[PDB]
């Protein structure tokens, strides 16, 4: 899965 | 609300303690209470709100994915029942966050910095609803995420530099939305690439500290492009 | 109870799903429901109960330690208040586990394997109460932990081999009790050392798989002795 | 802190 900003 | 009797300052103080203790459900409840006081959230306080709910919903999403995989493999009622339980809890958290944004964080966000932050959050929590949604409800939810993300993008491009970390994190997440939710991998690649390139071309304007802020999110854009191309 | 309407088998199935999903509060609630059906817990099911509550109380203990350290450093009411909140929640979990043991897991535990397991748990959850207790309440709690641990030790030495993993984990935890709770580091060292040596001398009787079970806990005995001597 | 069995 791709990275998101959290 | 259960936090209605606690001072705003005490809620913010306890949110910060809960973060240190890795008590993210407490952290989110304290930040919900702070929002409901009806005053501005500062940059720090917006980050506290985002950290709290991202950790809460992150645990739920990870659990949901595990259960959904087990459910799909098995295709009694127990797996479906327990997946539905986690799903309902996840939807409730997203509804709560969206409710805080709509009543009344967004309308009271009196500058671009704050409005972009909240509109990014609106896109994120509609995205998490879309992940578990099915059918026609899914289509309306997807459109609500895209719309919130797009409005944030429009404002951020007008009012923030291309290295601003909120702008970068918004673009990162909208790109993930395109790839994972909207079946628009080309849009995802185009967005991540333009965002990365335009940030790189602006790094020369930054201090050492702002440089570190921006390159941290640039790393994540690079990791996705490496996965996608 | 909220799990009263669910089949025992479904509760056990969902406890195992919750473990896979790292949903330990759910896991513990499902296992509480299973216990309250009033039938035996199997070896596997006892391990599920122990895993669930150890993870729940572990998160609480870690949070409590963080807050207590911050509180001690600062010596407004907020730090104390929030530490007390976590402490009360921790005590409630320990009370719940102790209530399941006393009503009626222990009295219905009709062999040594099961009775030792539950008496070890009784010692553990009194130990966690002792960690946060103060003053004279603390003294009675410490005695209740020691008494439960000692009775488990007496039975385990009579009825289990010295490599049995429940016997080893019991001795490990009683040794920690002695060192950390009872201010009896010599007792702690003596217990960990005899337990380790007597397990090592019995390894020759074991299969490859039982050998791995026993040496895993022996590792923890070694790590403590290395810290203490 | 010392190790316990969990
Ligand atoms: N209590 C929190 N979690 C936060 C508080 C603030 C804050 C504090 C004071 C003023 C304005 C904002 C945050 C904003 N800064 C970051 O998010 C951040 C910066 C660099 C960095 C990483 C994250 C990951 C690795 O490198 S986060
Ligand atoms: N205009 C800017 N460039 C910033 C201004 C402030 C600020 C505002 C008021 C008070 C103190 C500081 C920032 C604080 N830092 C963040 O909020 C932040 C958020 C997400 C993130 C990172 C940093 C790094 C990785 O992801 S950044
Ligand atoms: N569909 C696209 N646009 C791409 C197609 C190709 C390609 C074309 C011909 C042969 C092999 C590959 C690309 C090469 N990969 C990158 O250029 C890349 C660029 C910038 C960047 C990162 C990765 C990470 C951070 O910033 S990109
Ligand atoms: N659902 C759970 N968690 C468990 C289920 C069972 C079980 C299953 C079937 C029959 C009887 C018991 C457990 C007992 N086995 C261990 O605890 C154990 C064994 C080896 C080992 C480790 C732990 C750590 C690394 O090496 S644990
Ligand atoms: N008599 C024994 N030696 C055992 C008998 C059984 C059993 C009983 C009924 C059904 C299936 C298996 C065991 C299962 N294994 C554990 O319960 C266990 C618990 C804690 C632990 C480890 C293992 C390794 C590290 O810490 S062990
Ligand atoms: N107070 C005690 N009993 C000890 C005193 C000393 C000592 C004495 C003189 C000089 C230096 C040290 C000990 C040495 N350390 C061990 O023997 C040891 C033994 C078995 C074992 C582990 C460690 C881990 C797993 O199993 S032990
Ligand atoms: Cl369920
Ligand atoms: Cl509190």
């Amino acid at each position: 899965r791709p990275s998101s900003w959290r | 609300g259960a936090m209605g009797s606690m001072e705003r300052a005490s809620l913010i103080q306890k949110a910060k303690l809960a973060e240190q203790a890795e008590r993210y459900e407490d952290m989110a409840a304290f930040m919900k209470g702070a929002v409901e006081k009806g005053e501005e959230l500062s940059c720090e306080e917006r980050n506290l709100l985002s950290v709290a709910y991202k950790n809460v919903v992150g645990g739920q999403r990870a659990a949901w994915r595990v259960l959904s995989s087990i459910e799909q493999k098995s295709n009694g009622p127990e797996v479906r029942e327990y997946r539905e339980k986690v799903e309902t809890e996840l939807q409730g958290v997203c509804d709560t966050v969206l409710g805080l944004l709509d009543s009344h964080l967004i309308k009271e966000a009196g500058d671009a910095e704050s409005r972009v932050f909240y509109l990014k959050m609106k896109g994120d929590y509609y995205r998490y609803l879309a992940e578990v949604a099915t059918g026609d409800d899914k289509k309306r939810i997807i459109d609500s995420a895209r719309s919130a993300y797009q409005e944030a993008m429009d404002i951020s491009k007008k009012e923030m530099p291309p290295t601003n970390p909120i702008r970068l994190g918004l673009a990162l997440n909208f790109s993930v939305f395109h790839y994972e939710i909207a079946n628009s991998p080309e849009e995802a690649i185009s967005l991540a690439k333009t965002t990365f390139d335009e940030a790189m071309a602006d790094l020369h304007t930054l201090s050492e500290d702002s440089y570190k802020d921006s390159t941290l999110i640039m790393q994540l854009l690079r990791d996705n492009l490496t996965l996608w191309t």
